[PDB]
């Protein structure tokens, strides 16, 4: 059982934003699904959800711009909103209206939450961005902190690069061990750039594998971690 | 809207509690339940309906309702509970959600920043750029302040340093960036990155020239 939030996440203002829940392990037939939505440094807002036999239902204040449909066959779940503005930037998620009977009471319904087994179904979120801003693929730099210590430091810098996110690997996976992902600081030139570091206590050898979805780039980039053999 | 607030303290092994007022059309009529975002990752469900858990929250998580007030209680406080927490309802075909609670947990042990500076590497110079990398780790509490200088002159301008953030030790990092032309890189004869926190500064030099 998966949620999957999948489309663009760079939208142009006053244009349609569209974004498609794919449900895994699990069958549309019998499930609510819903859309909640968290813009930068801001509370949850619900925007909507489709019942399990294609009844709606929406947010007041949203809508006039908000459409919600489902395809059972395709086990997926739509979410329109048009007339974006800045004010629609978020990270925007898709769960389960999970519904259960209590005996006294009646009947009530959780987000992000399955009906029978009461596990846990929320999506893993999708930031879009809505700006007018194109598409920019990052320039990927190696980091060394050279210019003979215990613990040898190295990383990558992606640089310049928009929308966010980046995502960064090293080794393909293999690595975790000592290495920290920084969040991407916003500079002058209006584009994007972070940094990851590896720090080891060598005899191997330091790859990391930078992939930028929205200009649909992946790069690996070798990071030298030796120091006077390369200078002299 | 649903009223929290806006943040709440507490130590280690300690009992915190977070308030969700309402009216009696939502909090008064219907469940609520309560979910957990750590700011790296997403939203995670914690109790449903009133006291009801999903399968893998620990037991320290409760929640009850008195009236129009829903309370989340964290029985005994750890590291890994410092998160946003929010609320949420029905008031009838209509759900609503909380203004939203930042969790933070004092009495961790304090640690002084790694600090690694980079130089600019040989490929970004030949594309006549060249950024300084000032990369900061593995410090408690989460807040530094970082100041550039160049043959001992503070400098201001095209520097952008990101906010202090959680990482997998449940300590804090920050990053702190210098772009410049790669003429202004070699004319300088030293950069430096200073990392002030608690009173106590950490620099480290870096110097074109030599290399």
């Amino acid at each position: 059982v998966q949620l999957q939030e999948s489309g663009p996440s760079l939208v142009k203002p006053s244009q349609t934003l569209s974004l498609t829940c794919t449900v895994s392990g699990l069958s549309l037939s019998d499930h609510n699904v819903g859309w909640i939505r968290q813009a930068p440094g801001k509370a949850l807002e619900w925007l909507g959800v489709i019942y399990k036999e294609g009844d709606k239902d929406y947010n007041p204040a949203l809508k006039s711009r908000l459409s919600i449909t489902k395809d059972n066959s395709k086990s997926q779940v739509s979410l329109s909103l048009s007339s974006v503005t800045t004010e629609d930037t978020a990270t925007y998620y898709c769960a389960t209206l999970g519904c259960y009977f209590v005996e006294g009471v009646g009947y009530d319904c959780t987000y992000g939450l399955q009906h029978t087994t009461f596990h846990d179904a929320w999506g893993q979120g999708l930031l879009v961005t809505v700006s007018s801003a194109s598409t920019t693929a990052p320039k990927v730099y190696p980091l060394s902190s050279c210019c003979s210590s215990s613990t040898v430091t190295l990383g990558c810098l992606v640089s310049s690069y928009m929308p966010e996110p980046v995502t960064v690997t090293w080794n393909s996976g293999a690595l975790k061990s000592g290495v920290h992902t920084f969040p991407a600081v916003l500079q002058s030139s209006g584009l994007y750039s972070l940094s990851s570091m590896v720090t080891v206590p060598g005899t191997q050898t330091f790859t990391c594998n930078v992939a930028h979805p929205a200009s649909s780039t992946k790069v690996d980039k070798a990071v030298d971690p030796r120091c006077g053999k390369h200078h002299h | 809207v649903l009223t929290q607030p806006p943040s709440v303290s507490g130590s280690l092994g300690q009992r915190v509690s977070i308030t969700c007022s309402g009216s009696s059309s939502n909090i008064g009529r219907w469940g609520v339940n309560w979910y957990q975002q750590v700011p790296g990752s997403g939203l995670r469900t914690i109790i449903y309906y009133e006291s009801s858990r999903p399968s893998g929250v620990p037991d320290r998580f409760s929640g009850s309702k008195s009236g129009n007030t829903a309370t989340l209680t964290i029985s005994s406080l750890q590291a890994e509970d410092e998160a946003d927490y929010f609320c949420a309802t029905g008031d009838y075909n209509i759900a609503v959600f909380g203004s939203g609670t930042t969790l933070i947990v004092m009495g961790q042990p304090k640690s002084p920043p790694s600090v690694t500076l980079f130089p600019p590497s040989t490929e970004e110079l030949n594309g006549n750029k060249a950024t300084l990398v000032c990369l900061i780790s593995d410090f408690y509490p989460g807040s530094v302040t970082v100041v550039w200088k160049a043959d001992g002159s503070t400098i201001t301008r095209n520097v952008e340093t990101t906010r202090a953030s959680k990482q997998s030790n449940s300590k804090y990092a920050a990053s702190s960036y210098l772009s410049l032309t790669s003429s202004d890189w070699k004319s300088k004869g030293s950069y430096s990155c200073e990392v002030t926190h608690e009173g106590s500064t950490v620099t480290k030099t870096v110097k074109p020239s030599e290399c």
